[PDB]
RNA sequence: AAGCGUGUUACCUAUACUCUACCGUCAGGGUUGAUAUGAUGCCCUGACGAGUAGGCAGGCGUGGAGGUCAGUGACGAAGC
RNA sequence: UUAAUUGAACGUGGACAUUUGAAUGAAGAGCUUUUAGUGGGCCAUUUUUGGUAAGCAGAACUGGCGAUGCGGGAUGAACC
RNA sequence: GACGUAAGUCAAGGAUGCUGGCAUAAUGGUUAUAUGCCGCCCGUCUUGAAACACGGACCAAGGAGUCUAACGUCUAUGCGAGUGUUUGGGUGUAAAACCCAUACGCGUAAUGAAAGUGAACGUAGGUUGGGGCCUCGCAAGAGGUGCACAAUCGACCGAU
RNA sequence: CGUGAAAUUGUUGAAAGGGAAGGGCAUUUGAUCAGACAGGCCAGCAUCAGUUUUGGUGGCA
């Protein structure tokens, strides 16, 4: 026997039942899919400038 | 009719007296709701709540954690509080000489620390001696280390660990692991 | 326990607003407005009075 | 010996002089109302005698009543009466009069009646259904004291500061308007003078911008 | 709404920079207050100059009383309508003391007779007609004749009760 | 049966403008791009490589990745009751500043300039923008202005 | 016209709106050197209350078991 | 990476404050685990496909009935 | 708060004052009946049941999410880098209660198909937050420390 | 042949009854019933308070 095929009724009150919500930003997001080579120089650089505080501080 | 912006009755979701049918733990209760009303020390509100965790929410402290804790600059006078139990590490070598005051001290931390020189003190004696949290270190737990964590948001590359039952070499380590079967998660 | 109504219940109108007493003692809610005698330009009554 | 009598001397000499303070102020704004009514008076007649008009100046506050039940609402006028915080039928509440609330205005016309209030309806409306959001809870007014430990930090010690904040809409009238709990109404008292609310006012009905006959509808309900 | 009012809407175009000081448009209005004047004026502005509400400014609104509302007077009217099928223009005579009761007996006489609802009426023109023998219809005409008078036969009388002893007479 | 190919339904959305078919001007390739910039996605095409999906068209996101020919875009989808993260690999093509955070810089700019000098003089000098308001009192004039118009019109024909 | 078009008022009455009380629920608070011993207690303040499928909570009832009431009972238990 | 501290990314140190950068509201906000039922729908306005049409079949957004009594439409799941 | 110079009073954080009848079926409750208005038969499947859909003539008694092995989340409790006496042994007032050795299980190490190898550059790291605590401040606030937790970049173990 | 329920039934008593009966709210009538005099029941007037409804009249713009 045939019944309904499809249909988008009631889906936003559901969606919203919940209230749709932001991806929750952070400072510092992951580094993923950035360029390899920049990624490893970032390294080296972050390493510097931990050597560079560390010394400054102590 | 009212248009209700906001879910009718809606208890608050937060713990407002220990599950624990302990007579002694609900005497520190009284003691700690006393405190928090007539004093304005957020140390004593912030330790009525930690009365009323579950188990799972108030995890061990070891004294290997507090004495690092200790290694922070100016902590080393301060009187260490776990609201839960402290237990005993070997890994260390080298305890200081400290007041903790925590709910429950095993036999090996309470051998330590009183073999450090310090001493173990009761909530109640806590609260005698610093009534609104004076020169006080409040330590807790890792909660997400439980073995219950390890299991919770699993999914396609999630890398979480599967519920299994028997591990090794034919459960869970083939089609959906790895290219060479079907595709890896 | 119970909402007293300002507007009646003279002892709460003048518990709020002070300045209740002077006003009713010095009627400056039947104020008169001082007569001048203005009179509007023949433009406007002209245009007022167009078809 | 407790020494009460110093605090209650200290107490009531501070009563008397906050009420010295208030009642100064009620005067001064008593000034300002009839001076400012005069003057437009005096304006609309001096463009009449040179010739001209008196454009007066557009409305800047706005009461509004919302007429219509809860049922049956499509979703962005619902979101707007939410933010109007017009939750249920016949509650009321005051709106700054700005382009960003005249659009919200426009979104809600088939649900509500506004118009724009004159002070007397605003100082029966505080006065009779005025409550203060206090700590979440609904506040009567009834005094004083519970606006300055509210509002005073805005400088407004009483009641009547309250209202003249309102209807001058001054610096603090967010803060101000937002303390007031929305206005919870009655039916009007000889009805609505329609047969059928939910057309507009300029079609016979009851609901859209109804402006200086707002202040007919609200002291019927209030 | 006890009668219609006339009210004279002024308005104009918002002053810009390109034109400060606009030319400002005027019309006579019957309506019942003064929000359906303010309304009615932009209206049928809309259908004259390009100009709406939100691109305008009412600079003024003033009832018209009658200049004398004791004298009869006998009005023509000018009105544009909409019957279902089309747009008509008529013009039609009232006697009556005012503008405003013209005016809305005019309303009346076309609800009655060309069920011709408010939303579908635009008065053209009302104007008295200063001389007699320019009036036209027959239906005001009869009135004009010299030393009129005429009777009010079968007088039916109001009764307060609910029954009469007397078996009434409609003499008059 | 259906169809959903990748670029199903993008008959027109991939057009190129009127009179405006050829080769993509030099100041698309001369445009440098940085990580954080906001970027707008419109589909050139011209450019089959590197394109947006039909999704994405219309779209405003942030540079997170900065490579010879292309750009890494961050675009905060709607899926079901939430917003998911979707990174875009587009080439600079499909892709132009947004002129809204070019202007809110300058309002910036402004605003440190008036607080600059606002501080040798008048505190709370009003940074904040504010709504149109309603208009203040004025006197109209009818000199030369004198008020002037007709009734409604009759009906006719014109046909 | 007690029909049709239109206009004006008065008037009738919903479990809706305003105020008041009582019940319950939720929330926010108060209360210990006799809280004039009920602190899962007492008290203050505000808001809220539709409901199938379903979830949860606090209670009521039944057969048997440990403890207590040195409980009831042939001067009448239980059952009806 | 640049011809080249030229840049790139991350930073040390210093300056800025509640009109801190529109309005309105905000009922606490964020977050996690776990598990029920459900996976036949139907109806109204508007958009809309097949069809002469259907109380027909099939989609869009919204509001409803289902799960809902109450006043009104005599009567009636959905209309007011 | 108001009034009064003060005494004190008041309609000012919720009714008092004066007077009468009766003290019983008088008010009230219960019940039968009458009157006005209203009220379709439950249960069930169903988009939709009073249905010309099904089960049900009546009554009593009986009558349906149980126990078990293994397990997930949550909670209580004991002990805690451990934990579990109860297969068994000792003992007993004898299927109870009490006591106990060696093991064994799970945990304290992972990873690789496997052979195998196997966890501190560092105050067990850096950055951003972070309750609480500390110091200075009437306070706001500022500074120090910052457990849990969150994001992120590293370091270490195994595989490649 | 302990107790001895319900369905169903006889008798007596009460009551109602023009094509069902039963039910809800309210009250009348009949029958029936509890408790209190160390204030229990029902009312009336006055001065107030809270919320309202309907009049009269004054002063202003
Ligand atoms: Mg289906
Ligand atoms: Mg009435
Ligand atoms: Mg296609
Ligand atoms: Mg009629
Ligand atoms: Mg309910
Ligand atoms: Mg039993
Ligand atoms: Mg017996
Ligand atoms: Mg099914
Ligand atoms: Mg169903
Ligand atoms: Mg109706
Ligand atoms: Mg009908
Ligand atoms: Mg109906
Ligand atoms: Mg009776
Ligand atoms: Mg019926
Ligand atoms: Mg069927
Ligand atoms: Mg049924
Ligand atoms: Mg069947
Ligand atoms: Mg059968
Ligand atoms: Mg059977
Ligand atoms: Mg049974
Ligand atoms: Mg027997
Ligand atoms: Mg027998
Ligand atoms: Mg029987
Ligand atoms: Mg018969
Ligand atoms: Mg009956
Ligand atoms: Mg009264």
């Amino acid at each position: 026997a045939k019944s309904k095929n499809h249909t988008a009724h009631n889906q936003t009150r559901k969606a919203h039942r919940n209230g749709i919500k932001k991806p929750k930003t952070y400072k510092y997001p992951s580094l993923k899919g950035v360029d390899p080579k920049f990624r490893r120089n970032h390294k080296h650089a972050l390493h510097g400038t931990a050597k560079a505080l560390a010394a400054a501080k102590k | 009719g009212i248009d209700h912006t906001s879910k009718q009755h809606k208890r608050s979701g937060h713990r407002t007296a220990p599950k624990s049918d302990n007579v002694y733990l609900k005497l520190l209760v009284k003691l700690y709701t006393f405190l928090a009303r007539r004093t304005d020390a957020p140390f004593n509100k912030v330790v009525l709540k930690a009365l009323f965790l579950s188990k799972i929410n108030r995890p061990p402290v070891s004294v290997s954690r507090i004495a690092r804790a200790l290694k922070q600059e100016g902590a080393a006078n301060k009187t260490v509080v776990v609201v839960g139990t402290v237990t005993d590490d070997a890994r260390i070598f080298e305890f200081p000489k400290t007041t903790v005051a925590a709910l429950r001290f095993t036999a090996g931390a309470r051998a330590k620390i009183v073999k450090a020189g310090g001493e173990c003190i009761t909530l109640d004696q806590l609260a005698v001696r610093a009534p609104k949290g004076q020169n006080t270190l409040i330590l807790r737990g890792p909660r997400n280390s439980r073995e219950a964590v390890r299991h919770f948001g699993m999914g396609p590359h999630k890398g979480k660990a599967p519920r299994i039952l028997s591990t090794g070499r034919k459960f869970e380590r083939a089609r959906g692991r790895r290219r060479s079967k079907g595709f890896k998660v | 326990v119970l909402k007293k109504n300002p507007l009646k219940n003279k002892q709460v109108l003048l518990r709020l607003n002070p300045y209740a007493k002077v006003f009713a003692a010095e009627k400056l809610g039947s104020k008169k407005a001082e007569k001048t005698g203005t009179k509007p330009a023949a433009v406007f009554t002209e245009t007022l009075k167009h078809d | 010996a407790e020494q009460v009598a110093a605090e209650r001397a200290a107490r009531k000499a501070a009563n008397k002089e906050k009420r010295a303070i208030i009642l100064e102020r009620n005067a001064a704004y008593q000034k300002e109302y009839e001076t400012a009514e005069r003057n437009i008076i005096q304006a609309k007649r001096d463009a009449k005698a040179a010739g001209s008009y008196y454009v007066e100046a557009q409305h800047k506050l706005v009461f509004v009543v919302r007429i219509k039940g809860i049922n049956k609402i499509p979703p962005k006028p619902r979101k707007v009466l939410q933010l109007l915080r017009l939750t249920r039928i016949n509650s009321g509440t005051f709106v700054k009069v700005t382009k960003a609330t005249l659009e919200l205005l426009k979104l809600i016309e088939p649900y509500v009646a506004y118009g724009y209030p004159s002070y007397s309806t605003i100082r029966q409306l505080v006065y009779k259904r005025g409550f203060g959001k206090i700590n979440k809870q609904r506040v009567p007014l009834s005094d004083n004291a519970i606006i300055e430990a509210n509002l005073g930090k805005y400088g407004i010690l009483s009641i009547d500061d309250l209202i003249h904040e309102i209807i001058t809409v001054g610096p603090h009238f967010k803060q101000a308007n937002n303390f007031l709990w929305p206005f919870k109404l009655s039916n009007p008292s000889g009805g609505w003078g329609v047969p059928r609310k939910f057309k507009h006012f300029i079609q016979g009905g009851s609901f859209g911008n109804r402006e200086e006959f707002i202040n007919k509808l609200v002291k019927s309900m209030n | 709404m006890a009668h219609f009012k006339e009210y004279q809407v002024i308005g104009r175009r918002l002053p810009t920079e390109s034109v400060p000081e606009p030319k400002l448009f005027r019309m006579r209005i019957f309506a019942s207050n003064e929000v359906i004047a303010k309304s009615r004026y932009w209206y049928f502005l809309q259908k004259l100059h390009k100009v709406k509400k939100a691109s305008g400014e009412i600079v003024s609104i003033n009832q018209i009383n009658e200049a004398h509302p004791t004298k009869v007077k006998n009005f023509g009217v000018w009105v544009r309508y909409d019957s279902r099928s089309g747009t008509h223009n008529m013009y039609k005579e009232i006697r009556d003391v005012s503008r405003v009761a013209a005016v809305e007996t005019l309303y009346q006489d076309m609800a009655a007779r060309h069920r011709a609802r408010f939303r579908s009426i635009h008065i053209l023109k009302v104007a008295e007609i200063e001389k007699t023998a320019d009036v036209k219809r027959q239906y005001v005409k009869q009135f004009l004749t010299k030393d009129l008078k005429f009777p009010l036969p079968h007088r039916v009388q109001k009764s307060t009760k609910t029954f009469s002893y007397k078996r009434p007479s409609t003499f008059y | 049966g259906k169809s959903h190919g990748y670029r199903s339904r993008t008959r027109y959305m991939f057009q190129r403008d009127f009179r405006k078919h050829g080769a993509v001007h030099l100041s698309t390739y001369l445009k440098v791009y940085k990580v954080g910039d906001i970027v707008d996605i419109k589909a050139n095409g011209s450019i089959q490589k590197g394109m947006p999906h039909k999704f994405y068209q219309g779209k405003t996101g942030v540079v997170y990745n900065v490579t010879k020919s292309s750009v890494g875009v961050i675009i905060n989808k709607m899926v079901g009751n939430r917003y998911l993260e979707k990174r875009l690999n587009l080439r600079v093509e499909h892709i132009k500043h947004s002129k809204c955070r070019q202007e809110f810089l300058e309002r910036v700019k402004a605003n440190a300039a008036k607080r600059a000098e606002a501080k040798a003089q008048g505190v709370a000098v009003q940074l904040k923008r504010q709504p149109a308001q309603p208009r203040e009192s004025r006197i109209v004039s009818t000199e030369g202005n004198v008020p002037q118009t007709l009734a409604p019109v009759p009906y006719e024909t014109f046909i």
